[PDB]
């Protein structure tokens, strides 16, 4: 399409041009307000339940963070600054109190404040219409009084507007400016154009003017609620309410306790409608709202101990702050399910005789109350009273209560959202494998007669060799002497395999316990191998397979090698891995979302897709510019390219034809310059990403003949190549730029004795601004050259490998859970033990004797047969020797002390439990 | 539109049923059988009333079973062309609007909305609105379209709305 | 080719005798408590919900005591099912409103009476 065409020309970040909202300019007022807006709601605003810090790269702000947030902010608005360039390039105006993930933020919250300022200028376009359309009844006869249903359009509602700071109070002014005026929009288009529900019975019925006799107007009680006192005295009438009721009798309203009922109904919604009320009553409900939780017919019998709703089967007088993680997130699904229903109130349940007990409409009766003893009083009190009860139980509970439950909703799916990001952080973070290079992938399928597929890549992850292993999953012990025959030629097999190869390190994919199994054949084969001398250590590790899975299925993996079966196909992907995870997770995860494939959280799927999305790909991007790319390795390499999108300022669009010009000219990217000379790189694109991007200077040789500068292999970025230079001619104490610079990287010992303090003045004295920062990082790639910041890779720990071959969780596998098992054997040492199991997850459990009934038992052979099952509650876990103890005592299943369920909500409500299932047994 | 109308249907019985309890199971088979459907010729079946009679079955030579002619009153709800009804708003996206009608779902087409609506990407909710925003449809608004058009699928009609028309829009 | 428009309905519509939506809401709501007190019951459709709540939330009149009261009320004038229906559950509140949304209404009965039973509607709702 056309639009491809016009990004790649652009010269912008092309992240940047893909956002909804165009990036704009923004002036100083505008970034000052913005900052304050910013800092607020994402930074100085604590969530309402209870929500830990997923903050991981720090190895609460206070105001300072405003002036980084304004600084970040016009480096993105203004400079077009993409977050990867401000992170990197513009510490000393972002940090510390801002960091990668925090600039996503504001980035990200950037987008709110331009939509929430659009609709506050659309709102005063509609407000000054109305205010002038209402003006011209009062132009033609400013002498006659507005009637009593036209409400003045003053300031205070427009600078309400202009006051207004979120978007919950955006709509309350609407809602409000709509209640009184609109009604007459429709008419007001109209005369613009030329020129150029219950509520509405009671304004034609006249019960408007009655509805202003109560006491005080929505504005008025507000600020009565706001103060928590009588700041505005009711104003008491004369006539009792019947007495003027019948004075607006009519075919409408027959009855005076029609008229009453009519006219209470407008003061109670117009109560509702004022935003100074729905804001009080906004703020009152997340300081006191309780969930309350009731199982249906339907989740009485569906949630059991097993249910993950069973923790808040029952809840009764739980408050909002309680909630913590995605634990609301569960009661919504459990909702939506049909399981439980669902209430969040202000005041307590079935509490009643508690001290200070007095519901939230008990609280304010007196404020909209008159303190007199008189019987219109009483009776004018009596109607003042009702109005607010229908105002708070019909439209301000029901609202409020609705508006909570989104928010407390949203918190438990951004909570979720950030347990993934933190998951795929994790994998991209591990740095190449580094012998104590050439990788031997083996993968092997959990079915007996499936064979084991072994995959030797080169150092640059390409396949060289394979080896075909049909019984290598056989045990060398086996009591049959053919698969002892079988599994031994397989072994020598692959001894002759390793031994010409000679890989750097072997990687086995966890499928399942039998891949420990094959780690000890693989083992103790370079065991022999080293015992002799003839070859050196060959490190032998697990990996996980969920990738190299993913990998297997992808239809890529069948381009790149259609002959290769799936089981061979994993096997290079578990190769690749080590050698480089960042790599193959890019090249795995493609741009048709197989990413989501991925298990990172369980209810990863309960989230906003386009908001997890975009968190996971925030990763990438903050890991491949923190690792950087470079363009001749993906040139020659094809599956190498995937790292390129992911480059700050490029895109997949730019990314994608960088290489072709390239491949087209069949050249290489010998220096940057070139990527503007030759790939015509616009200066703004080529400033963000110019400094991401390495070369191989030293892999280039005399073959190129133009000049090849030595710091394009460093982040350095290139504005700063002459402060480079004049750093290294410093550290060698000259008294050329070329030769400096070519020397200190080889001894670059001498720059310790650089003072970059003093170089900072020098800079900031001539207008360059604070670099003290910038000068440290420049010295740490003279000494070391593009250095890998990643975590080092270590072998998985025990827990891990229970996780990786179990494939459970200690959420999913604790003790006193119900499982299933089936007898393999008795357990001996005639005397017997117990009774030996296994479980489908290839746990071992054991159930000893006196576990194994309620009543004494004499054999276990009667008891139970091999091959049978037996359902058994789990007592403990051995997750090293991935074995567990067992017991299927009936009164252990049982369980009526609940010793062995799992623990229940604080607040959970055991009676309404226990009436619950005494009245099922009657 | 909701009705209430008459209908008949036969239920086949196995003789496993033929014990004291046979009409309970025939009424009970019933309501399990018509409960639910739909059909273009009555519309929606939504619940059953009651139940006017059940004739005499039939023993069909060779076959087991027994067929009942059970006559029933139930509750339909059939829309029509050129009908204005209520509506909820469910989604909401750029290309136009989705309600329902009791069971059945409708699709507003950009033809069938006013021309000051215009669609707007910007927005967070998408919405259809015009410059003077006086009125504004969003998600689980009510809406009140007019019925253009009748589409039977699967035994499932579907039907495409419209709110073209004077005096339709959220009230 | 039965719409309001021309009113050439079926002998079916002829034969059958519509309901108004307060009136459906009551008995779609008494057959799931009737539902709700059976056990071991196929429970009822998600079709039914959805209809339920959709009924429950547009329901104009509220008690038994109302509906009566507007049936009779309709039930007086000589209007057929379906514009009696259709007033009642979309209820205009304007006698132009009305006459826009049920073209078949205007040329047959005069405004001012209409205006009349119109008003008589509000009046009934609570």
């Amino acid at each position: 399409t056309d639009q491809d065409n016009e990004i790649r020309a652009t010269d912008l970040p092309e992240r940047f041009q893909l956002r909804s909202i165009p990036v704009k300019g923004a002036e100083d007022d505008e970034l000052e307000e913005e900052a304050d807006w910013i800092y607020r709601n994402a930074f100085a605003t604590p969530t309402i339940s209870l929500q830990e810090s997923c903050d991981y790269l720090d190895r609460r702000k206070g105001p300072s963070t405003i002036q980084k947030i304004k600084e970040a902010l016009g480096f993105m608005r203004n400079q077009h600054f993409e977050v990867p360039f401000i992170a990197f390039y513009r510490k000393e105006y972002v940090e510390p109190e801002l960091h990668i993930n925090d600039l996503w933020r504001v980035w990200q919250w950037d987008e709110k404040w331009t939509q929430l300022r659009i609709r506050k200028e659309n709102l005063t376009r509609l407000f000054e219409k109305m205010q002038a359309y209402q003006y011209e009844q009062i132009s033609a006869d400013p002498d006659k009084p507005l009637a009593d249903g036209i409400r003045a359009l003053d300031t205070t509602d427009m600078e309400r507007l202009k006051d207004v700071q979120s978007m919950d109070e955006l709509k309350d002014v609407y809602n409000h400016f709509l209640l009184y005026y609109g009604r007459d929009i429709p008419k007001m288009q109209n005369a613009a154009k030329a020129s150029r529900d219950m509520y509405t019975i009671c304004q034609s019925a006249g019960l408007d003017g009655l509805a202003k006799k109560f006491g005080l107007t929505p504005e008025q009680f507000g600020e009565n609620l706001r103060d928590s006192y009588q700041r505005h005295e009711t104003e008491q009438f004369p006539a009792e309410p019947l007495e003027l009721a019948k004075d607006y009798v009519c075919s409408q309203f027959p009855t005076p306790e029609a008229v009453l009922e009519g006219a209470r109904y407008m003061v109670a919604l117009q109560i509702a409608r004022e935003p100074l009320v729905r804001q009080v009553l906004r703020q009152t409900f997340q300081e006191r709202a309780k969930l309350n939780i009731t199982p249906t017919k339907k989740g009485r019998k569906d949630v059991d101990e097993a249910h993950y709703a069973y923790s808040f089967k029952y809840l009764k007088n739980k408050p909002v702050k309680e909630l913590r993680d995605d634990q609301f997130l569960k009661i919504c699904l459990a909702e939506d399910e049909g399981l439980l229903t669902t209430d969040i109130s202000i005041d307590l349940k079935g509490v009643e005789g508690y001290g200070n007990d007095q519901t939230y409409f008990e609280e304010i009766k007196q404020f909209y109350y008159r303190d007199e003893f008189s019987h219109q009083v009483q009776e004018w009190n009596r109607q003042r009273t009702m109005a607010i009860e229908r105002a708070l139980q019909q439209f301000l509970y029901v609202q409020m209560a609705k508006e909570l439950k989104n928010k407390l909703l949203a918190e438990a799916k951004e909570y979720v959202i950030k347990a993934c990001s933190r998951k795929l952080y994790n994998w991209l973070r591990v740095a190449p494998y580094r012998p104590d290079i050439r990788v031997l992938g083996i993968a092997f399928s959990s079915a007996r007669d499936h064979p084991v597929f072994c995959a030797l890549v080169n150092g640059e992850g390409e396949v060289t060799d394979f080896l075909r292993l049909p019984h290598f999953t056989k045990r060398r012990t086996a009591w049959r002497e053919e698969e002892r025959e079988k599994k031994a030629q397989d072994i020598e097999t692959l001894k002759k395999f390793l031994l010409n190869k000679k890989p750097h390190v072997v990687t086995v994919a966890g499928e399942n316990r039998d891949a420990q199994m094959l780690i000890e054949d693989v083992k103790r084969i370079v065991h022999e191998l080293d015992q002799g001398q003839q070859l050196s250590s060959i490190g032998v590790e697990l990996v996980d397979n969920e990738l190299a899975i993913l990998y297997m299925n992808s239809k890529k993996s069948e381009a790149e090698f259609r002959d290769y079966p799936p089981v061979l196909r994993q096997a290079v992907s578990l190769a690749r891995r080590i050698q480089d995870p960042l790599i193959e997770f890019a090249q795995v995860c493609s741009s048709d979302e197989d990413i989501l494939c991925l298990k990172f959280h369980p209810l990863q799927e309960h989230v906003v897709k386009e908001e997890l999305l975009n968190a996971l790909y925030c990763e990438f991007i903050n890991r491949v510019n923190e690792v950087g790319v470079d363009v001749n390795r993906a040139i020659a390499h094809p599956y190498s390219q995937a790292l390129i999108q992911y480059v700050c300022g490029l895109g997949p669009r730019k990314g994608t034809h960088l290489l072709k010009i390239l491949k087209q000219n069949n050249t290489r990217l010998e220096s940057r310059t070139q990527l503007v000379t030759m790939c015509h790189m616009g200066p703004k694109v080529f400033m963000n990403c110019a400094g991401f991007l390495k070369i191989d200077t030293a892999s280039l040789g005399d073959s190129t003949d133009s000049y090849i500068e030595v710091l394009d292999g460093s982040r350095v970025h290139p504005e700063t190549y002459e402060w480079a230079r004049k750093m290294a001619v410093d550290a060698l104490e000259y008294d050329n730029p070329a030769g400096a610079l070519e020397e200190i990287l080889e001894n670059p010992e001498r720059l310790k004795d650089l003072d970059l303090d003093a170089f900072a003045e020098e800079l900031e004295r001539q207008g360059y601004g604070d670099k003290h920062i910038t000068l440290y990082d420049i010295r740490a790639e003279l000494s070391c050259r593009y250095k890998d910041l990643r975590t080092a890779y270590r072998s998985p720990n025990t827990e891990e490998i229970f996780n990786m071959l179990t494939k459970e969780t200690p959420e999913t596998f604790y003790i006193g859970k119900l499982i299933i098992c089936n007898v393999t054997g008795i357990a001996h040492r005639g005397q017997a033990i117990g009774v030996k199991t296994r479980l489908d997850n290839g746990v071992t459990g054991f159930i000893p004797t006196k576990f194994l009934s309620d009543k004494v038992v004499k054999r276990p052979e009667e008891r139970v047969k091999v091959g049978m099952t037996v359902h058994c509650r789990i007592m403990k876990i051995d997750i090293e020797k991935f074995s567990a103890d067992l017991t299927c005592r009936t009164s252990d299943l049982m369980d009526r002390n609940n010793e062995w369920k799992l623990p229940k909500d604080t607040y959970y409500d055991f009676d309404a439990e226990a009436a619950d299932h005494k009245q099922e047994e009657d | 539109m909701f009705y209430h109308i008459s209908l008949e249907h036969e239920i086949l019985l196995h003789p496993r049923y033929f014990g004291p309890n046979l009409l309970n199971t025939v009424k009970q088979k019933l309501f399990t059988e018509v409960e639910g459907t739909c059909t273009g010729k009555y519309g929606f079946v939504i619940a059953v009333t009651t139940i006017d009679n059940i004739g005499a079955g039939v023993i069909q030579p060779g076959r087991g079973f027994v067929l009942y002619p059970v006559k029933y009153k139930a509750i339909v709800f059939r829309p029509f062309k050129g009908e204005v009804v209520d509506a909820v708003v469910t989604q909401v996206n750029k290309v136009g609007l989705f309600t329902e009608i009791g069971p059945m779902s409708c699709f507003i087409s950009r033809h069938s909305i006013p021309s000051e609506m215009e669609f707007d990407p910007n927005s967070n909710p998408p919405c259809y609105k015009t410059m003077d925003e006086d009125i504004v449809i969003q998600q689980d608004d009510e809406i009140r379209l007019k019925i253009v058009g009748t589409r039977v699928d699967k035994n499932d009609i579907f039907a495409i709305g419209s709110l073209m028309d004077d005096y339709l829009g959220l009230v | 080719e039965e719409d309001a428009s021309q009113l050439i309905f079926p002998k079916e519509f002829e034969t059958a005798e519509t309901l108004l939506n307060s009136e459906v809401h009551m008995l779609l709501e008494h057959r799931k408590q009737q539902n709700e007190s059976a056990e071991d019951e196929q429970e009822l459709s998600e079709v039914f919900m959805k209809t339920l709540n959709y009924t429950a939330r547009f329901s104009r009149f509220k008690n038994r005591e109302t509906i009566a009261s507007v049936r009779s009320l309709l039930l007086q004038k000589k209007l057929h099912k379906f514009e009696l229906a259709c007033l009642a559950n979309l209820c205009p509140e304007t006698a132009e409103e009305s006459k826009a949304l049920i073209p078949s209404l205007e040329g047959r009965f005069e405004d001012e009476e209409l205006q009349q039973i119109l008003d008589d509607i509000q009046t009934k709702r609570s």
